[PDB]
């Protein structure tokens, strides 16, 4: 059995990728 | 503030003139050469431009992206014009012709800039091009070994090589082999126009098929068309110009009765005419019977009860090809039709290659057409593979009538050079200053091929300098291996033509820019 | 710089310019990478028996719930260049195969995706797309190793069923997993043609009217049109039908070319009254002197002529369009005849009980046909309780269809579940390191991407991946490679041998081949040339 | 009401959409923070329009509500609620504005039954005493045996600091919030606990100076390090002293006596200087700015001197250094003076700062804060702040409750058992009082990702037989004793929840009709 099961659905589920995207973009700028 | 006359001369016309109007000249043409400059060798990428419509056009030919710039500068206009010659003549001469053109100007534009009137630069450009030209009739290869393998093998090579910087990168022992043996069906006039392409979506590029006869598309039908089967193992083909409708009238005819007798024999009539039409196409074998004008309803169940196929609304362009592929003829009236204008095969058969129907013939020996069907995952993606299929042909059509080849890449380039570098260090005074600009300009096509992949471009086009001047003449810049190979020995071959050609139309074209002092550009534009 | 140059002059190269834009570099090849992922995104939340619906509304305002990917991508306004080649890859693979509507996009995006590593490794872009080929050929040589059947097409359908069982176990017409499973079998069966392994798409037809359930769809033996007998007083039963299809007016025939009837006399006035009315006497006789009860026409009557249907005890139905009338003389045996003069025993149709069926408080009048002699032609009836069930129960059944079309064609199959993509993923890693010699990072990119189906699947599955992964990939090792999938019920254990998860080899073939091919198409641009404002 | 309207740009809204809106509007607060209860919760950033945005990262809900700007006038109710409760106990603030939420639902579900709105308020009034009850029978109680009261300070620490962004470095400022407190034995001024916030080095960095450190460094000509000082603060004028006398000028006949005059105005200074140096002092701290003329003569004495430290810095040092406040010097047998060891400066972030050291009577101290961000920092600050306001408040009522949904399940238990006693027009609201307090163990649970239907099946299963001590174990995902594990909450915090979501809650419930004036200065 899977022991459970969780669904996630809220607007965490973008935020948690679009910072690291911004993050890079600078990161990146400086190569 | 100065041209303030009472009365003007013109209206409002716009004039430059001298030193800037050239180096702005020059200038346009380097700018516009930018399109081509990352789509040279087999490395080269490709560009993807959106017309009015909304429509994508994805392709790497200098013959089609020049002409989708929307250009509008008199100057850069230049190396358009070339490219649309090209394009005739030659073929592979697009991305290399108007790279070498620009760089013509390149060489010179730091001098053009402080006197050096163009009087003496358009006569050293001319001395530098027979010199050029001359070198290549010099040192192309030939073959004695006609009608035997050595010449399939030479025009397989060619293909190969023509289907390179194309959206190919397996498939070329795959598509060469087809295009080598499908001009080798054509009479001996090789007009292209006997070699049709049609794409069906559906399947990879390995799914392709070259067919020895011709097909139609199986358009506009009547009720009574999901009938007749498509099962024939010897079927006779007669091409007609006839309509058979009930309908069909002289649009000028007017039919007064008087009594019922008449009117029961017109109504009568009517269907008469249209059924003797039809038993005179009968009685012939002529199980398939295919018109470019409407067949009826009533021509339909009759067709179908005599065990017969018919199909209408087919393009002229495609009974000229069947009449070709299937050694008949083509005939308007019906009140004379025998056994000797029909066609024959061994094959008629209804397939779903792709999910669409297509009505396929072969087995005709006396195929003097063929067809190539592409199979390809999108429209785009087929549409690249055709342009991919004219040029090998356009190379293997040549290379059959003209064996002189020369080697590929820029070891003949190479070559060049230094023949003008010999002729250059003979000469006295100001020709040494443009003897050598020319030739240098001639470097551009393996440094592109370098720059677009990397190889490390300095130091590979110094070993390309080392190797030319002490021994061979045939070394140019390998794929595989980041360094010098024998193009030669590996039989990258190129019709000599493909560079004389070259050589021409860059000089030409440098010779129109360095030669205008003025530009007039009327006012009125509505 | 353009609009200025060095000497203070405009410098104008290509139409308005200053309106256009151009950037290559490494940029474009991540804008196609990254406006991928937004298409992937998409169709990944509808894959596997667990995949969700999306709701599409037109610029009409109509709406309608599917899951077929090809009703989905269909439907966008995406105006993006490469986007819309993403929507011609789901095109192609419908046209020819007709399942993977979801997995060519999921696939195709995922070697997009681990592509994205490899340009920043400095790897040069078209050696990736060259890479890709040397591992997608190892991945398709192991895909033809393991496939077996036993299905040959005649009594022993048992795998045939359950093939569309697979196939409509992922749609939103599971209530009748069964039914439907069963009735696209016989179908299919009972048209194709054997010998060439050729299935006619013309020969099943899909009819439907709302009200009902889907447990009401029914497989029809015959032709269904819109039934409308010219007289109202007309008994709608015949017990055998003696079937006579005509493309002929019932009425006095006219010439086709200008007529104009010279009338001077009055005898010749009254004796074209006599002539036309033995006409109407005519055209019915010659009907009944071939033993036909039942005509069927093209075109509609006269009110003199359904007087004369009456007194004559022959039914007929008007205004039968053009493919119902082809339909009912091939599925009844007989044939078109032009004229009334032409009429004969020969060309009438044979058929069994024909009636009328009324729905309901409306009048749709469906036809049913119970018997029939050797047809080669079947109709579909679907029911439902809305519009959106029965369209996409249309779609439902079309996928059905052609899976079993798709065997007729080739009886070679593998096993699904995940088990062909994860087995596929190890064949290509056991290669890529034989030899590294440059394509290493890329080989092993494949094999990763391949992975992206049974992890989508685990997540829309409510599992783990990292620890569904890791087990099937290490028992599929340890042991001799069994076809070990994933599920989310897990059905006990996950052998797809005990499951009867088929699908079809020439369907995963076509995915891994048309997937790749238009990767190639759309890493290989450096320089993208749209316009912008008009002014 | 919108028919035949006499307002003249006012509206109003009637039993159809006032408690509608109303309960839409205030019910979505808890919806906001309910992400941050409990210690797996993840936290919010808000940001401003512009103008210097100044982006806050924080997790407490009294600092996310008290920036958002609620414009609907119900549910600015439920925001001022959770104000209070960061003004009275500092920690809790989401807890009380998710359980107020949670009981506004649940009213609007029973209005749907028809329920009159007075006898639903009637069944929360008696579901919230017999919660009452439950929390006063269960409270533990710590007196005498400092071993063990010592150890309930660390387990109110660790549990407040568990859901902030000091996570992983609870080794280290769990014992900056306990010591800091009972060093000061005395009152909860809570401004006797000074934090510097420095960037460089990581959380785990940070370290409690034993002493007290001071801003603006130590004068131009004078010692910069003496051993053994004794020290004297001063609030009292250096210079420009105007003594008193409004409206005076001094005219004379020539300039002869205003130099004479000048040199007068500098002997008094320097008299001044020495009536404060006869006290015997190595340090002056003054509150007001110390001018050219005396910084010369505190430097010739060999006393250093600190001007403007801070408005209350001098009374702060004389809390730490034992002394008064001296704003003037006339009596110097009758002034007090501080002692310390060091005065030497120190390097702290490369800023110097002037570090008294081993000063007697000191009771005060100073947490040095490190961290790699400004967010870090601020962040890491409030979460002092909110650690040390609960402990100098749990040092002075010792009563606590056992958390990890303990204390909740116990109160629902006594609602229900009590709800089955009473009739069923107010026992089904009395049920839903009890149904929204065991919404925050599901909400615990919830945020952390643990499957909640089985913890709280299990948590009321357990407390329904005994097990008066069973929470959740929000480590394993399972129920545990809270003893045992250690996980406490204070009394006083607990009380305030249950009260203040029962008292804000009502004024939603008895609002029928809402009636809004016409706004000003809107075009």
């Amino acid at each position: 059995r899977g022991k459970g099961a969780y669904q996630d659905r809220d607007k965490p589920a973008q935020i948690r990728f679009s910072n690291i995207s911004a993050a890079k973009a600078v990161a990146d700028a400086i190569r | 503030m100065m041209p303030t006359p009472v009365i003007l001369l013109k209206e409002g016309t716009d004039s430059s003139q001298g030193i800037p109007q050239l180096v702005s000249n020059i200038s346009a043409c380097q700018v516009i050469a930018e399109a081509v400059r990352t789509t040279l060798g087999p490395r080269g990428m490709d560009k993807l431009i959106v017309d009015g419509r909304g429509k994508a056009t994805i392709s790497n030919d200098g013959a089609t992206i020049l002409k989708l710039l929307d250009v509008v500068h008199p100057a850069a206009k230049t190396l358009v014009d070339i490219a649309k010659s090209q394009d005739a003549e030659v073929g592979d001469g697009t991305t290399s012709v108007t790279l070498l053109a620009a760089e013509f100007l390149k060489q010179v534009k730091p001098y053009v800039e402080e006197g050096l009137h163009p009087q003496i630069i358009i006569r050293a450009f001319r001395t530098a091009t027979q010199l050029a030209v001359n070198k290549i009739k010099e040192i192309a290869v030939t073959v004695k070994k006609a009608d035997k393998v050595e010449q399939r093998k030479l025009l397989e090579k060619c293909a190969m090589t023509a289907l390179s910087s194309k959206l190919i990168s397996q498939q070329k022992a795959f598509f060469a082999k087809m295009v080598v043996d499908a001009v080798m069906m054509l009479d001996d006039l090789l007009q292209l126009k006997m070699i049709g392409i049609k794409k069906v979506q559906g399947g990879a590029l390995e799914d392709s098929q070259l067919v020895a006869g011709v097909a139609f598309k199986k358009t506009f039908s009547y009720a009574g068309f999901e009938m007749q089967p498509k099962k024939y193992h010897n079927p006779k083909i007669a091409l007609l110009n006839v309509e058979l409708e009930l309908k069909a009238e002289k649009d000028n005819a007017e039919i007064r009765v008087h009594t019922v007798e008449d009117y029961q024999a017109i109504v009568d009539a009517e269907w008469n005419i249209l059924y003797d039409k039809l038993e005179k196409i009968h009685h012939s074998g002529a199980k398939v019977v295919s018109s470019k004008l409407p067949i009826g309803d009533v021509a339909t169940q009759y067709f179908a009860d005599r065990d017969m196929f018919c199909a209408g609304r087919v393009p002229e362009e495609d009974l000229k090809r069947t009449m070709m592929a299937c050694g008949g003829s083509i005939q308007t009236s019906v009140n004379a039709l025998s056994a000797d204008v029909l066609g024959r095969c061994q094959v008629f058969e209804e397939t779903q290659i792709g999910g669409e129907r297509y009505n396929f013939f072969t087995g005709c020996p006396k195929a003097k057409t063929c067809t190539f069907i592409l199979r390809g995952g999108a429209e785009q993606f087929m549409e690249e593979t055709e342009r991919s299929l004219h040029d090998a042909i356009m190379i293997v059509r040549r290379a059959i009538k003209n064996d002189s080849v020369v080697a590929g890449g820029g070891a003949i380039e190479m070559e060049l050079s230094k023949y003008l570098r010999d002729y250059s260090r003979t000469i006295p005074g100001k020709q040494q200053l443009l003897i050598g600009a020319y030739a240098k300009a001639l470097e551009i096509i393996p440094r592109q091929l370098c720059d677009n992949a990397g190889f490390d471009a300095t130091n590979i086009l110094n070993k390309l300098r080392a190797r030319h001047a002490q021994g061979g003449t045939w070394y140019g810049v390998d794929i595989n291996n980041e360094d010098i190979a024998d193009n030669f020995e590996a039989f990258v071959w190129e019709p000599a033509m493909v560079r004389i050609n070259a050589l021409t139309a860059a000089s030409e074209a440098a010779c129109l820019i360095v030669s205008v002092d003025e530009t007039i550009k009327n006012p009125r534009s509505t | 710089t353009l609009a200025f140059d060095e000497y203070g002059r405009p410098f104008l190269i290509i139409k308005d310019q200053d309106r256009k834009s151009r950037l290559m570099g490494l940029e474009a090849l991540k804008s196609h990478i990254m406006a991928a992922k937004a298409v992937a995104n998409t169709m990944r939340t509808s894959l596997g028996p667990n995949g969700l619906d999306k709701m599409m509304v037109d610029k009409d305002g109509d709406v309608t719930v599917t899951n077929d990917g090809a009703t989905i991508l269909s439907m966008m306004d995406v105006d993006h260049q490469i986007a819309k080649l993403m929507v011609e890859l789901s095109k192609s693979q419908d046209d020819e195969i007709g399942d993977g509507t979801t997995g060519v996009v999921v696939l195709a995006g995922a070697l997009l995706e681990e592509a994205e590593q490899l340009l920043d490794r400095g790897i040069h872009p078209i050696r990736i797309a060259d890479g890709y080929e040397q591992a997608a050929r190892v991945a398709i040589e192991h895909l033809d190793k393991i496939s077996d059947s036993v299905l040959v097409d005649i009594k022993d359908t048992e795998p045939l069923i359950q093939t569309a069982k697979t196939t409509l176990g992922s749609k939103v017409v599971n209530s009748c997993h069964r039914q439907m499973a069963e009735i696209a079998v016989n179908a299919v069966l009972t048209v194709a043609d054997m010998e060439r392994r050729d299935v006619d798409f013309e020969l099943i037809k899909v009819e439907g009217k709302v009200g009902g359930r889907l447990e009401d769809t029914k497989l029809i033996k015959g032709v269904i049109v819109d039934k409308d007998f010219s007289h109202p007083q007309m008994p709608k039963k015949v017990e055998d039908a003696k079937i006579a299809i005509l493309t002929c007016p019932f009425e006095p025939p006219k010439p086709k070319t200008k007529h104009k009837l010279d009338v001077t006399s009055v005898e010749d006035y009254k004796a074209l009254q006599k002539y036309e009315k033995e006409k109407f006497e005519e055209m019915i006789q010659q009907i009944k002197e071939t033993g036909a009860n039942l005509a069927i026409c093209q075109w509609g009557f006269d009110d003199e002529a359904n007087h004369l249907l009456l007194q004559n005890n022959l039914p007929a139905v008007r205004w039968v369009g053009g493919p119902e009338i082809e339909l009912i003389a091939i599925a009844t045996g007989g044939r078109i005849v032009p004229r009334f003069s032409e009429l004969t025993a020969e060309k009438l149709g044979f058929a069994g009980l024909v009636q009328e069926i009324s729905f309901g408080t409306t009048k749709d009048k469906m036809l049913v046909i119970e018997q029939c002699k050797n047809s080669r032609a079947v109709t579909i009836f679907i029911r439902g309780g809305n519009k959106m069930i029965i369209e996409e129960a249309k779609r439902s059944l079309h996928d059905a269809l052609c899976v079993i079309r798709n065997l007729i064609r080739d009886n070679r199959v593998v096993y699904g579940g995940g088990a062909a993509e994860i087995s596929c993923a190890l064949a290509v890693s056991q290669e890529a390191d034989k030899c590294p010699t440059l394509e290493q990072y890329a080989m092993r990119a494949f094999a990763d991407a391949l992975e992206v189906i049974p992890m989508a699947l685990s997540e829309n599955s409510g599992m783990n991946p990292i620890q569904t992964m890791t087990e099937v990939r290490a028992r599929q090792v340890k042991e001799m490679n069994p076809a070990l999938g994933i599920d989310c019920l897990h059905k006990g254990t996950n052998d797809m041998k005990q499951q009867h998860v088929i699908e079809t080899l020439i369907g995963k073939k076509q995915q891994i081949s048309l997937a790749t091919q238009m990767v190639r198409m759309i890493l290989k641009i450096d320089d993208i040339r749209k316009p912008g404002e008009s002014e | 009401a919108p028919v035949n309207i006499f307002k003249a740009g006012a509206d109003e809204e009637r039993a159809e959409t006032a408690r509608l809106t109303s309960f839409i509007g205030a019910i979505a607060i808890g919806d906001l923070v309910k992400s941050t209860l409990g210690p797996k919760g993840m936290d919010k950033i808000l940001l401003s329009s512009g103008r210097d945005a100044s982006l806050m990262v924080t997790n407490d809900g009294a600092t996310i509500l008290k920036n958002i700007g609620v414009d609907n006038p119900a549910a600015k109710v439920l925001v001022d609620m959770s104000r209070v409760q960061d003004d009275e106990v500092g920690d809790g603030t989401t807890s009380v504005t998710v359980l107020a939420a949670e009981l506004l639902r649940e009213a609007e579900s029973l209005i749907a039954k028809k329920i009159h709105p007075q006898t639903i308020i009637a069944g929360w009034r008696e579901a919230t005493k017999a919660a009452r009850e439950a929390l006063l029978s269960s409270a533990v109680d710590h007196g005498s045996d400092e071993v063990k009261f010592r150890q309930d300070l660390m387990n109110i620490a660790g549990t407040t600091l568990s859901s902030k962004l000091l996570t992983h470095h609870k080794d280290h400022f769990t014992k900056l919030a306990v010591e800091a407190v009972l060093r000061l034995k005395g009152s909860g001024n809570l401004e006797a606990i000074h934090i510097i916030k420095k960037l460089g080095g990581s959380l785990a960095d940070s370290y409690l100076d034993e002493g007290f450190l001071l801003d603006k460094k130590i004068g131009v000509n004078q010692p910069k390090r003496i051993e053994n000082a004794k020290i004297l603060i001063a609030n009292t004028g250096m210079d420009t002293d105007k003594i008193k006398i409004f409206g005076s000028r001094v005219r004379v006949d020539s300039t002869a006596k205003v130099a004479e005059i000048e040199h007068a105005e500098k002997e008094k200074m320097k008299e001044k200087v020495e009536r404060i140096l006869k006290h015997g002092i190595n340090c002056f701290i003054n509150r007001q700015l110390i001018y050219n003329y005396p910084e010369q003569l505190f430097g010739a004495a060999g006393v250093m001197a600190i001007e403007h430290a801070d408005f209350a810095g001098v009374e702060r040092l004389a809390l730490v250094t034992g002394g008064e406040i001296a704003s003037t010097f006339d009596h110097p047998e009758l002034v007090k003076l501080g002692s310390c060891k060091l005065i030497e400066e120190v390097m702290i972030g490369e800023d110097k700062l002037i570090h008294f050291s081993g000063v007697a009577l000191g009771e005060a101290c100073t947490i040095v804060l490190r961290g790699a961000t400004q967010q870090i920092l601020d962040e890491a600050e409030r979460s002092l702040h909110d650690a040390l306001c609960v402990l100098a408040q749990t040092v002075k009522d010792s009563r606590t409750v056992y958390g990890g949904g303990c204390s909740e399940m116990l109160m629902a238990h006594a609602v229900t058992q009590l709800a089955n006693r009473t009739p069923g027009k107010e026992a089904v609201a009395m049920e839903s009082y009890a149904k929204a307090l065991r919404m925050l163990p599901t909400i615990i649970a919830d945020n952390a990702g643990y499957d909640s239907a089985d913890l709280v099946a299990q948590l009321r299963a357990a407390h329904s037989e005994g097990n008066t001590t069973a929470g959740l174990d929000m480590r394993e995902g399972t129920i545990g004793d809270m003893a045992i594990l250690g996980i406490t909450e204070s009394f006083q915090v607990k009380r305030q929840v249950l009260l203040s979501a029962a008292e804000a809650a009502e004024v939603i419930l008895r609002v029928d009709n809402i009636i809004k004036a016409a706004p000003r200065k809107r075009v």
